[PDB]
């Protein structure tokens, strides 16, 4: 008897996906730390079981050091640099990490984006380089129209006299030994590794978090900058080397959120 | 209360025989590895041979040697039986008193100069043919005065064999090896959990587990009772025998029996035809 | 045999730079091709380009997407399932190519080596031991057969 | 959503399905809820190393170690390298046990040989001094590994010496405080630090500290075996379950997880059949919870019962409900689940087709419950799932399959162009005639098929048979023919591990050296200092150039440990011919085992020329067709056919019977000897040996081993 | 030296299987003698462990005997691992030098080959005269080829020691070319063999060009030489085994044999070629004196040719005067009459003179390096160019001339030519390393080298592809059925039918491969002076590493000089160079005392 098989008039579904950022991309001294991913991690989870207002004990990081497996003549360097990254300030008043209290602090915030809208990014990276003054250089990268929920993962999250900050931790550095992570290296490394797109879906979520948690939320009011912190380019001489503080215009998020929403 | 069941165990059976092999068939002399290799050819023979026994329930096995005794004791035994025939073979040459028949024929002197040329050594093991032209039971057929055909014929009653006691040590040694390879890695087989439970079953306190299991189950319907092996029927005799409130139907049909190569037996079908009183067909 | 002529397309596929092994598959009864062809194949330059090409999209694929996809896409190229289902006699080697491919598929997924499923068929092959799911199946169940 | 009871047993074949499909037929797909596997050649050797005293360090596990790249990385040892490795214990003889203190300690007699000192000891041998050399402390040396690559024989024995250290470091039994530099020692030890292996060796580290730190929580005391805590820490490696991927936004393929309900458009069930699920989990028996249960208590088939209502209602728009209703092994009937089986009951009991408005009760149930019921095919290309109606299969792939309208399989035999060359060797002519479809197959269209070579058996050998037993045999005549010492060859055959360990192997030297002598007796009984010569010779205007060793004055005298086949005859006979074809005047002989013997008497040039033309049109023929010649199955039926004492070949009924039975005898062997019908060179022309071929094989051997037969004496 | 002290895994598992429970004098003895045996070292004299130990007198306090075994012969012998050469044992002590038993039993058979078969073969001496007099044009002066050519068809086993473009194969052709013309009536199955393939297919296509100039006959065209085959080709080596065809019973089937570039082939090798020669064979050894040692343990070339210094026989040098028709030197002294017989050696280079600095260079690395360096120092003599090599300029420095080297690669690259320009371009310029990894090797040249096509816009490359249009690759392995060998080019690059990756064969043609069906395929900017042995490149640079290594020596920068046919660079330091010349690869064997007696 005859016979035919059927054909699919069209796809079977849309190119949806919950992605993430990473989806759309003398003898003992810091410098001389092994740089990889693991150390990384580990320096992460070293600065988010830590807390900032009791004092570092030196048992408690040799504790960590024998729990994570690293070398035990470390430790006596790692706690005198771990109190010289806490004293050092990271704001533009002068603000310390050990005058921020528990009920202030709230470390690795998870959050769920949503997009209805088919993200184009020759359609998006204009927007971005229409306000972003690094976005000079940086060409754009490419990757295919995500609509669904984008995860995310934000370091730290305090607030201080009535004011948000966002702080990012960045720990490979490999590339550098002397004291010339400056300001323009640091600009340099942002560009490069496309941490800009990272900072400004933080900056996106933590707005539509204030807007939904906090009734007459105003941006600019409550909102006060991002703070990226280098753990390698911390010098007890060199406060600015480091850290890296940056604030948006306030006319990017509406337009983003505008893009995001509908 | 976890453990590894393996689908197949012809590969720790095969070690354990390989081992049995290395630790009694290598240090032997020559005089004995001669009637070792001309019983088997090697260690896979030999499991070819005892496969059958080797899994399920060791069978009884009549008339078993010594525990003391080992190979060299018995090869010497069977070089002295015959050295003795050798003896009085030497002693009783260059006779013959025996009436000559019509079947018998005047060359078997010369059968006797073959036994000339077979007394030299006790290194060998195979007898000639030409000793069963010297039976008194085979001359008065086709007139034997002399006991050297008796002690002959005493000879070729029973054939000398190392292959029994062999055969022995790998029943008691093979089984034991498994056992305990898969105690060590903790496995289980098939027929382990048969000999598992007729072991608990045949403690003391394994009883009030009966017991137990009559508190699980007070009954029992067992299909396909010809396909049964002799510890299934002990452990079914072991709970559910004579104790009140518990029903015992054993439905099978002694004519369709044909596992016996299995493991299966029809004889401990009689036997519980025999113990239970009640027949339905 | 079709357990060695899977080996020989595995190895094949997985050393697709040596010509031996690859003219070696080629010439089994699973491709289904005549010595003609093998002769046209051997003096053609440019056939023989194309092959090694398509063996190495077949090795992307193999280790792209797996061991199911690689001889499906194996089977609809060469279009040798409806050879064999019009050859008489060869529904049960394709039956049985069906098994060995399901079989390699269930143990390539718990090794992450592509090498690895290619020894586990080789030892496989070299061990008759009978598994539950390593037996051979019925060919076929609507054409009536004799029964043995 | 799909969801299946088991999802490790059935994750395969949804992935096999789900990657299979092509482009515009592609879905994506996630799957969740599966054992975590990060690297399994890296969690499946440190549990090995951890099974190290156990272990009986066979070769092929350590040739499974060796196979993992982190282990040959560490003692520098390249994939060359290994390959390298595997013929040098394949062929050295290394078969079980590191050390002889190993084989004393399993109560085994020490033996000496067929060990991986003895293997080690034979290959630095052979590294110092050549094989052809002897025995220097009862150890033959290894010719292979002679120059540099034998220091990779100096990595290997830089492995299996740390593979004695730590089986001479965890046999005793330590307290938790002792095991904690243990696995961090065997890491750095045996392992080598990598970029993807990072992660592997930390979460190994991570799980040994944890299993330390919850056995110094409780400060045990008493010593702790090793066997414990590698059976504690593989269940706790293989305790993870990755579930990132659930709801990413492609199809989810996961098992039913308790007090999960989620709403979804079309939910699909596998596994549905009985005995798979309800998943039933025994109870330990002494627990007191299920003696007297609560209202608050669980169990798990009362919450794989609630997995199944939530599913039937958490299901929005279809409900897939899929089980394995027949056996694919015997055809035997697989009864579902008793959910499944209740669900179907009220089904058929609360509707009714409307074809059938009042019938009956029972009778309507029956017809709903088969009309639901979609007994799909047993094969995927049955033309069935192709016919148009409700359901219509989706596979283009399968389409000219299931429409029965493709070409058959031609036949491999086909008529190819072949110019005979001017210079024809006659060593081509002695691989024609070896084997002629062999031939046909490796030099005319150069396919030879490779097989693989055999696995390293896990024991010694106790008896000899096969090639080893030939290549003793060969070098056993070898030896007799020049009457040199048997017991220098036996003393370098068991200094090298081939002969069975202590009296056995002198047993089989003894009758080997018995049948060698009882051979070399017929054999040096007529044999003369003979010298090897040239042969140049033209025939129809082909050349044939090669040279003939040891011609006797007396003829040919050639000796092979072999039986008697008509392989050898015919290498004899074409010896013959071009022995006799330039001079020559002399008989040929072969004298093989079980007094056989292969005779042919001298003819003239004339008749020799002849008979070299036949075969070189057998030759020319060959390449173009497969020449049907079979040497053994063709032989034995023109011996049974032949009469030699009227030189006629007889025609009636019992001798063509007879033949037919020797042929079929010679064709497929029993199960103990390899018939000639099982080769791989012979299975690719043909599947089945038809009348019509076998006539073709008894006709080409009529045409060419009749000269074989004809002058045999 | 610095990797003699760091001992081998193997050399250590060796020193404690062979010698166990002995003393561990025979333990030091024996590793010392296998980390000489990887090293390349054939014998181990006993004045070395003697003096060069420091656990010699704690070896002394070891051993206990009547006679206190102060001699390390008797220590020796004292144990069951070293005998007389009587019973089978590892290591051999015969004439004070400890050796391995192979490396005794090839050295023994290295002897009696080159001490007793080599006989005087008796030809007519007026048509050998007549033929080198139709052969050689050239008879003014002295010539070498053809003292050389009659000291080869003269004595059956010879030795030519000549420099690349000293016109070797010229005087092969004209050897083969005299040796057919002298046996006319007598057949002759010339074969040729090579250690390599590309070295083969080099010989094939110059023979096929030499052989065919010089005017032969019908049946003498007959008798041309088909091929040259392998080494482990020729004997029939296996893969699997090393059993050989023709090992020890039959012998092959051969009248002559010439074996071209004899430095490459090591100790087991010489010894398998010499086991398989029949009684009557003659072979002719070719290669040069001062050339790169061999690849395994073992210096044969070497060895023999070291007696070349001393020059002929008084009988030989009136021999070779009344065949040659010239005036021949004799040599001072008679120590190995026949070996010095056997060896030639060739001064007159053709195709370079006097004129070019490549040749006095190669003259002075020989010599001391204050030689050397007034040889570069004075006017250059337009050929040799020095660059110091020292920091990041230098390397740019470098760079940049390395892009001044192939700009005519460059351009026929970029205006879309034929491909056999491009290769004909690319093999005029050549890079050659020492090492392989780190910042001076063949990897980190290679990377560095597209790192700078990557920069400069030059050559357009994918980082994802691998196989963009203009990269050079080079085979590892041999195949056969591709008729590409070991050390052969190959350039990829678009056609219009695809990228294709074109090689140049030998027979004149060119091959546009798939780069799928390449069995190995490396990166070829740099080649090592080890793999880059057997070819010739019109413009060289050397490329030294600063950090003292054990690869470079005298005969690598040697090797280096003769790589170039014209222009030659180098970028190394000064004491490097210096230190180079006079680290000479020395390697310990038991020829020099074998041939003295």
């Amino acid at each position: 008897a005859e016979l035919n098989a059927k054909t699919l008039q069209r796809l079977p579904g849309d190119n949806w996906r919950v992605t993430s950022y990473s989806g759309l991309q003398p003898t003992l001294t810091p410098h001389q730390f092994p740089r990889g991913a693991s150390p990384g991690t580990f320096l992460h989870s070293l600065f988010e079981d830590l807390d900032f207002t009791q004092p570092v004990d030196p048992n408690w990081v040799r504790e960590k050091l024998e729990l994570g497996g690293f070398e035990s003549q470390w430790e006596p360097v790692l706690t005198e640099w771990i109190t010289a990254v806490l004293q050092a300030p990271l704001n533009e008043t002068g603000v310390s990490l050990s005058q921020l209290s528990a009920r202030n602090k709230q470390v690795e915030m998870e959050f769920y984006l949503p997009i209805s809208e088919p993200l184009i990014a020759s359609q998006l990276d204009t927007l971005i380089r229409q306000f972003d003054p690094l976005s000079a250089g940086c060409p754009p990268l490419e990757f295919m129209q995500v609509r669904g929920m984008l995860k995310g993962f934000i370091d730290l999250v305090f607030r201080h006299e009535g004011r948000y900050y966002l702080l990012a931790y960045k720990s490979n550095w490999l590339g550098e030994d002397s004291s010339a992570y400056t300001q323009q290296a640091m600009a340099a490394a942002m560009q490069a590794h496309r941490y800009d797109l990272q900072y400004q879906l933080y900056t996106l979520a933590l707005h539509r978090y204030l807007r939904h948690r906090i009734a007459d939320y105003d941006y600019e009011h409550h909102f006060g900058g991002v703070i990226y912190l280098f753990l390698r380019g911390v010098d007890k001489e060199h406060p600015q080397q480091g850290i890296y503080t940056t604030r948006p215009n306030a006319g990017l998020i509406a337009l983003m959120d505008e893009m995001f929403a509908g | 209360f976890e453990q590894q069941l393996i689908e197949d165990e012809s590969l720790l059976r095969y070690q354990a025989c390989a081992d049995f092999w290395r630790r009694h068939c290598y240090p032997l002399p020559r005089e004995i590895a001669q009637v070792v290799f001309e019983t088997w050819k090697g260690p896979q023979a030999l499991l070819r041979d005892i496969n059958r026994y080797l899994q399920g329930e060791a069978p009884v096995i009549k008339a078993p040697p010594p525990d003391d005794e080992t190979l060299a004791s018995r090869h010497a035994q069977i070089v002295a039986r015959i050295d003795t025939v050798k003896q009085q073979w030497r002693d009783a040459v260059g006779e013959l008193d025996a009436l000559i028949e019509s079947s018998g024929i005047d060359r078997r002197k010369f059968n006797r100069s073959n036994q000339a040329k077979w007394i030299d050594k006790i290194s060998a093991w195979a007898e000639e043919e030409t000793n069963s032209y010297q039976l008194p039971e085979s001359l008065e057929k086709f007139t034997p005065r002399h006991p050297l055909f008796e002690a002959i014929d005493q000879l070729l009653a029973e054939p000398l064999s190392i292959r029994d006691l062999v055969i022995t040590r790998a029943l008691a040694e093979i089984r034991e090896t498994v056992a305990r390879e898969k105690r060590r890695r903790g496995e289980l087989g098939f027929d382990d959990m048969l000999s598992r439970l007729d072991s608990a079953l045949r403690s003391e306190s394994g009883e009030v587990l009966a017991a137990a299991i009559r508190t699980r189950f007070p009954v029992a319907m067992i299909d396909e009772f010809q396909d049964t092996d002799p510890q299934q029927y002990r452990i079914f005799r072991r709970i559910w025998h004579h104790q009140p409130e518990t029903a015992l139907l054993l439905i099978g049909d002694p004519k369709q029996a044909i596992y016996a190569f299995r493991g299966a037996d029809i004889f401990t079908y009689m036997k519980a035809r025999s113990e239970v009183h009640a027949h339905y067909t | 045999l079709e357990a060695q002529e899977m080996l020989w397309l595995l190895q094949a596929v997985m050393t697709p730079e040596r010509e031996n092994t690859l003219r070696s598959a080629l010439a089994t009864s699973m491709m289904g091709l005549n010595a003609l062809d093998i002769e046209t194949l051997n003096n053609d330059e440019h056939a023989w380009d194309v092959v090694v090409e398509e063996f190495d999209g077949y090795r992307q694929i193999w280790r792209k997407r797996g061991v199911m996809p690689m001889l499906r896409a194996l089977m609809s190229a060469r279009n040798i399932a409806e050879n064999l289902l019009a050859t008489a006699g060869g529904e049960r080697r394709l039956t049985d190519i069906l098994h060995i491919s399901e079989l390699l598929q269930e143990a390539g997924t718990q090794l992450e080596s592509e090498h690895a499923l290619v020894r586990w068929l080789s030892q496989h092959i070299l061990e008759p031991d009978s598994n539950a799911s390593s037996q051979q199946m019925r060919l076929e169940s609507d054409k009536h057969l004799v029964q043995i | 959503i799909v969801m299946v009871a088991d999802i490790d047993s059935y994750s395969p074949f949804i992935q096999a399905v789900f990657g299979s499909a092509p482009a515009d037929r592609y879905l994506p797909y996630a799957i969740s809820d599966r054992r975590a596997r990060q690297s399994h050649p890296v969690l499946e050797a440190f549990i090995s190393l951890l099974s190290l005293p156990d272990s009986r360090f066979v070769s092929e596990d350590v040739l499974a170690l060796l196979d993992v790249p982190v282990l040959a990385a560490r003692f520098d040892i390249t994939e060359e390298g290994l390959r390298y490795l595997r013929q040098w214990v394949n062929e050295s003889g290394i078969r079980w046990g590191i050390d002889d203190d190993n084989v004393r300690e399993l109560e085994l007699p020490a033996t000496g040989q067929h060990t991986w000192r003895f293997g080690l000891t034979r290959m630095l041998l052979g590294y110092a001094m050549e094989s052809a050399q002897g025995e220097w402390q009862s150890v033959l040396p290894y010719d292979e590994s002679s120059g540099l690559i034998a220091e990779l024989v100096g990595h290997l024995a830089s492995l299996l010496m740390q593979l004695n250290i730590w089986r001479r470091g965890l046999a005793q039994e330590r307290p938790l405080e002792e095991w904690l530099p243990v696995c961090r020692d065997m890491l750095n030890a045996f392992f080598l630090p990598d970029a993807e292996t990072e992660a592997a060796m930390t979460l190994i580290e991570q799980q040994w500290q944890a299993i330390i730190a919850e056995g110094l929580g409780a400060q045990y005391g008493d010593a702790v075996p090793l066997s414990l805590l590698r059976d504690e820490l593989a269940q706790r490696l293989d305790q993870e379950r990755i579930s990132q991927r659930f709801l990413a936004g492609p199809v989810n393929i996961c098992t039913l997880m308790p007090m999960r309900s989620i709403p979804f458009k079309v939910v699909c069930l596998l596994g549905m059949n009985d005995g798979v699920y309800p998943r039933q989990l025994a109870p330990l028996g002494f627990d007191l919870m299920s003696q007297k249960p609560k209202r608050g208590d669980r169990s798990r088939r009362d919450d794989d019962r609630y997995l199944f209502l939530e599913a039937l209602i958490s299901a929005q728009q279809k409900l897939y409900i899929s089980y394995i209703g027949r056996s694919i092994q015997d055809n035997s009937e697989r009864f579902p689940s008793v959910l499944v089986q209740e669900l179907i009951d009220y089904i058929g009991q609360s509707h009714y087709l409307p074809g059938d408005e009042a019938l009956n009760c029972d009778e309507s149930e029956a017809r709903v419950k088969a009309h639901l019921t979609c007994l799909h095919t047993r094969m995927p290309f049955d033309p069935q799932n192709y016919q148009p109606g409700e359901r219509q299969s989706y596979a283009r792939e399968w389409l000219p399959a299931a429409s029965q309208a493709g070409k058959a399989h031609s036949e491999f035999v086909q008529p190819l162009p072949f110019t005979l060359p001017e210079t024809v060797p006659l060593e081509t002519l002695q691989r024609f005639w070896a084997h002629p479809v062999r031939a046909f197959f490796q030099m005319r269209l150069q396919v030879n098929f490779r097989t693989e070579d055999s696995e390293i058996p896990d024991t010694e050998p106790f008896i000899l048979e096969g090639l080893s037993r030939y290549q003793i045999n060969q070098q056993l005549l070898n030896a007799l023919v020049e009457q040199d010492d048997a017991e220098r060859l036996f003393r370098r055959f068991r200094a090298a591990g081939d002969l069975p360990y202590g009296a056995f192997g002198e047993i089989f030297w003894e009758t080997q050296c018995q049948e060698m002598q009882q051979l070399a007796d017929r054999v040096i009984a007529c044999r003369q200092p003979g010298q090897s010569m040239e042969i140049d010779l033209a025939c129809n205007g082909v050349q044939i150039t090669g040279w003939l060793p040891q011609v006797q004055p007396d003829g040919l005298l050639r000796w092979r440990p072999s039986l008697l086949s008509v392989a050898q005859g015919m290498q004899l006979w074409l010896e013959h011919l071009v022995y006799c074809a330039s001079g020559g005047n002399g008989e040929s002989r072969l004298f093989l085992r079980k007094d056989g013997e292969w005779r042919f008497p001298p003819l003239a040039a004339e008749q020799a020329l002849h008979y070299l033309s036949q075969l070189i049109e057998g030759y020319r023929e060959g390449m173009s067709a497969p020449l049907l010649v079979l040497p053994e199955s063709g032989g034995a039926w023109l011996k049974t056919c032949y009469d030699a004492q009227n030189d006629a070949m007889l025609d009636d009924d019992s001798t063509l019977q007879k033949a037919r039975t020797k042929f079929l005898q010679a064709y497929e062997g029993n199960m103990m000897v390899r018939g000639e019908g099982d080769d791989i060179w012979y299975q690719r022309l043909w599947r089945q040996l038809t009348p019509e071929t076998m006539e073709a094989i008894v006709e080409q051997s009529q045409r060419f081993l009749l000269p074989l037969f004809r002058f045999n004496q | 030296a610095v990797e003699h002290k760091q001992l081998r895994p193997l050399d250590v598992q060796f020193a404690l299987t062979v010698a166990g429970d002995e003393h561990p004098a025979v333990t030091l003895a024996a590793a010392l003698l296998s980390h000489d045996a990887g090293e390349g070292h054939v014998c181990l004299p006993l004045s070395r462990l003697e003096n060069n130990e420091a656990s010699h007198p704690l070896l002394a306090t070891c051993v206990s005997e009547i006679g206190e075994l102060q001699n390390w012969e008797e220590c020796l012998l004292a144990s069951q691992a070293v005998s007389r050469g009587d019973e089978p044992t590892p290591m051999i002590l015969c004439g004070d030098r400890l050796y391995l038993n192979r490396m005794w039993c090839n050295e023994r058979t290295v002897a009696r080959f080159f001490n007793e078969v080599n006989h005087a073969i008796e030809v007519d001496e007026a048509l050998l005269a007549q033929t080198l007099d139709k052969l050689f044009p050239v008879s003014d002066e002295i010539n070498w080829q053809k003292v050389a050519a009659a000291v080869a068809l003269t004595r059956r086993i010879s030795v030519i020691s000549g420099g690349p473009g000293t016109g070797k194969t010229t005087t092969v052709a004209k050897l083969l070319a005299a040796l057919i013309q002298m046996a006319d009536g007598e057949r002759c199955r010339i074969r040729l063999a090579a250690p390599t393939g590309k070295a083969a297919a080099r010989l094939t296509e110059s023979l096929g060009k030499a052989l065919r100039q010089l005017p032969l006959t019908d049946e003498q065209k007959k008798r041309i030489p088909e091929d040259a085959s392998t080494l482990h080709r020729l004997l029939g080596a296996q893969p699997g085994s090393q059993r050989l065809r023709h090992h020890a019973g039959n012998p092959l089937h051969l009248d002559v044999l010439v074996v071209d570039e004899a430095s490459m082939i090591d100790l087991p090798m010489m010894s398998r070629l010499i086991d398989a020669l029949p009684d009557h064979a003659r072979v002719i050894f070719l290669g040069d004196r001062d050339q790169l040692a061999s690849v395994e343990a073992g210096a044969v070339l070497g060895d023999i040719c070291a007696y070349a210094n001393a020059g002929f026989t008084a009988e030989r040098a009136r021999q070779l005067s009344r065949l040659t028709g010239t005036h021949v030197p004799a040599g001072t002294g008679t120590e190995a009459a026949s070996l010095r017989d056997s060896l030639c050696l060739l001064q007159k280079s053709y195709r370079f003179g006097s004129d070019s600095g490549i040749g006095q260079l190669a003259a002075a690395i020989n010599r001391g390096d204050k030689t050397a360096v007034k040889t570069v120092f004075q006017q250059d003599f337009t050929d040799i160019e020095k660059r110091l090599l020292q920091s990041g300029e230098d390397y740019i420095a470098m760079l940049e001339e390395a892009l001044a080297g192939y700009g005519r690669y460059l351009d026929l690259l970029q205006a879309r030519a034929e491909p056999d320009l491009i290769i004909q371009a690319f093999n005029e310029y050549q890079l050659l390393c020492a090492l392989r990894e780190g910042p001076f090797g063949v990897a980190g040249l290679n990377e560095r080298i597209e790192q700078f096509m990557q920069q400069k816009r030059k050559i357009h490359r994918h980082p994802h592809s691998r196989w963009y249009e203009g990269r050079p690759v080079m085979i590892a392995r041999n195949d056969s059925a591709l008729g590409l060998f070991n050390g052969d080019i190959g350039i990829a690059l678009d056609r219009g039918q695809g990228t294709r990756v074109w090689f140049a064969m030998p027979d004149g043609n060119i091959k546009s491969v798939q780069p799928s069906r390449l069995p190995e395929h490396e990166t070829t900017w740099a080649m090592t002076v080890h793999k880059s042995q057997g070819s010739e490149f019109d413009h060289a640079a050397l490329i030294l590493p600063s950090q003292r290594t054990p690869v470079v020596t005298r005969e690598l920068v040697y090797t280096a000089v003769t790589r170039a046919r014209r222009r030659l660079s180098l970028y190394a330091d000064e004491r490097i160079l210096s230190a180079a010349i006079a680290t000479r690869t020395e390697r310990r064997s038991g020829l020099a005392a074998l041939f003295s007696s």
